[PDB]
RNA sequence: UGCGCAGAUACCGGGAGGAACGCCGAUGGCGAAGGCAGCCACCUGGUCCACCCGUGACGCUGAGGCGCGAAAGCGUGGGGAGCAAACCGGAUUAGAUACCCGGGUAGUCCACGCCCUAAACGAUGCGCGCUAGGUCUCUGGGUCUCCUGGGGGCCGAAGCUAACGCGU
């Protein structure tokens, strides 16, 4: 799956600041690496479908805090995307 | 890794040439999969509620071991192989939850 | 009738290997008694009925067995 | 020409008929009876009655072969299931033990339209 | 009708193969819906609770679009035990193009691709806020006769409804 090693690899790789855990940045960081878990498992297991929902949604909410980024300050969100390499 | 319990039932017919050489073909089995061994329980001589293969007893080896989760599968179907196993069923180990407590 | 877990110690709901304890749990035939038999919890029932599948196909607890009467 | 003295004895019990199978300890059959084998043809083949003359012509027919001591087995429900047994009882075998091994499935097989 | 003296049925032993998981089993659980019951392992989605830690309105809905979608049915290749449209018989009957009985092909199962319906039902769109309680239950947490969240039920305040009924 993802261990909380991992997890906090990416957390601490786009905190904002020490101690920050709910960044727009961090939440779409993370968002994202289960993104990649997940279309990675669909690959194979292209029948399984019920997860697949689970994918639509997150790039639901990936898109949502990306499109509030963009709004509120683009340079961030310039950053953000050139080192996610998306979009 | 995850730690896992391999329970293992072979034929109670052996002498001790065969079953060391059972045994000893799961130890080079489980080194082949990278399993390390934390416990071991031997039980042994065991009647079974019901004939397998025919034999109504079972001799029975339990293995407590910590191996990488995604080379589990494989190991079973290695197991399996040799014709004196006749039941391997290996567990995710999982804490002891008590009753009546 | 008393229940199973009232006549009974402080036992690991869990553990698939002991047979002592699941044949309590098991009828005349090999089914598997119902809670208000069993006098388990909800959950309780609900693991049981797991370790003692598990203990089934390892020879230990039986999947049915023959009525000596009527 | 056997000389058993000692066996099984199964009472195949359905609702169209009841039959009677004694065997040796082994399983391997020696005589046999049935709602048949006695006069009756048609639905009174499922009657206690001809279950319990099925019976005894399948006890008396043991005694030959020296049939003392009987172990039932019965598989089935129907009529005369029970009568099949007490006239097991009361036939001179003395009746060991009785067992019910009437096989269920564990929801295997799907049945015919009468039985759903 | 069918099957059985080429020895069936009933019984014991060995073997093959397909399909479905008895008891647990629930008035239960999970899921957006369709739907999901042997067991083990791997991958994997949702969801709930406690802490009050981080972001700072980033929210709700949603014409189009796109994905899913019971059964049946369609294409190719498998498979094929039991059941079983069509169909072949036997009965019943005034007739029987049926209910009942003996058979039986598609199909029911697998893979991949179609099809897009339904009493697809809670015949009740989604989200939020407010409005008595009592009781049963599933599952968290707690200073654990109880208190406090999240589901599933049953009575019922205010109120609503043509009525049946609905009623945190
Ligand atoms: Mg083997
Ligand atoms: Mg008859
Ligand atoms: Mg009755
Ligand atoms: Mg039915
Ligand atoms: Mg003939
Ligand atoms: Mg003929
Ligand atoms: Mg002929
Ligand atoms: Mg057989
Ligand atoms: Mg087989
Ligand atoms: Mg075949
Ligand atoms: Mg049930
Ligand atoms: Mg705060
Ligand atoms: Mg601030
Ligand atoms: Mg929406
Ligand atoms: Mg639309
Ligand atoms: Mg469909
Ligand atoms: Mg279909
Ligand atoms: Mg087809
Ligand atoms: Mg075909
Ligand atoms: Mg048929
Ligand atoms: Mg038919
Ligand atoms: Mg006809
Ligand atoms: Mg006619
Ligand atoms: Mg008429
Ligand atoms: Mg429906
Ligand atoms: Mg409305
Ligand atoms: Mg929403
Ligand atoms: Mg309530
Ligand atoms: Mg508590
Ligand atoms: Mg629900
Ligand atoms: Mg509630
Ligand atoms: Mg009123
Ligand atoms: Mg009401
Ligand atoms: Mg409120």
């Amino acid at each position: 799956p993802i261990t909380k090693e991992e997890k906090q690899k990416v957390i601490q790789e786009f905190a904002r600041f020490p101690g920050d855990t709910g960044s727009t940045e961090v939440q779409v960081a993370l968002l994202t690496l289960r993104i990649n878990r997940l279309s990675e498992h669909l690959k194979v297991h292209k029948k399984d479908h019920h997860s697949h929902r689970g994918l639509l949604m997150m790039v639901g909410q990936r898109r949502r805090l990306l499109r509030y980024l963009q709004r509120e300050d683009p340079e961030r969100y310039r950053a953000l995307i050139e080192k996610l390499g998306i979009r | 890794m995850r730690r896992y319990e391999v329970n293992i039932v072979l034929n109670p017919n052996l002498d001790q040439s065969q079953l060391a050489l059972e045994k000893e073909i799961i130890q080079r089995a489980l080194e082949n999969y990278g399993a390390r061994v934390e416990k071991v329980e031997e039980l042994g001589l065991r009647r079974l509620a019901y004939p397998i293969a025919k034999d109504p007893q079972g001799y029975f080896l339990w293995y407590q071991v910590e191996m990488p989760e995604d080379r589990v599968n494989d190991l079973a179907r290695e197991l399996r192989i040799r014709d004196n196993v006749r039941r391997v069923m290996v567990v995710k180990s999982q804490e002891p939850f008590l009753a009546n407590a | 009738k008393a229940k199973v877990k009232a006549t009974l110690g402080e036992f690991d709901l869990r553990d698939y290997r002991n047979v002592e304890v699941l044949k309590r749990f098991l009828s005349e035939t090999g089914k598997i008694l119902p809670r208000r038999r069993t006098g388990l919890s909800a959950k309780e029932q609900r693991i049981l009925a797991k370790t003692i599948k598990r203990a089934r196909i390892l020879g230990l607890l039986p999947f049915t067995e023959k009525l000596v009467r009527k | 020409k056997r000389q058993v003295a000692s066996g099984r004895a199964y009472i195949h019990a359905s609702y169209n008929n009841t039959i009677v199978t004694i065997t040796d300890p082994d399983g391997n059959p020696i005589t046999w009876s049935s709602g048949g084998v006695i006069g009756y043809k048609g639905s009174r083949k499922g009657t206690p009655y001809a279950a319990q003359l099925a019976a005894l012509d399948a006890a008396k027919k043991a005694m030959a072969y020296g049939m003392q001591s009987v172990d039932v087995i019965v598989r089935g429900t129907g009529a005369g299931r029970e009568q099949a047994i007490r006239a097991l009882q009361a036939s001179g075998l003395q009746v060991k033990s009785i067992v019910d091994d009437t096989p269920v499935p564990h929801n295997g097989c799907r049945p015919k339209k009468k039985f759903r």
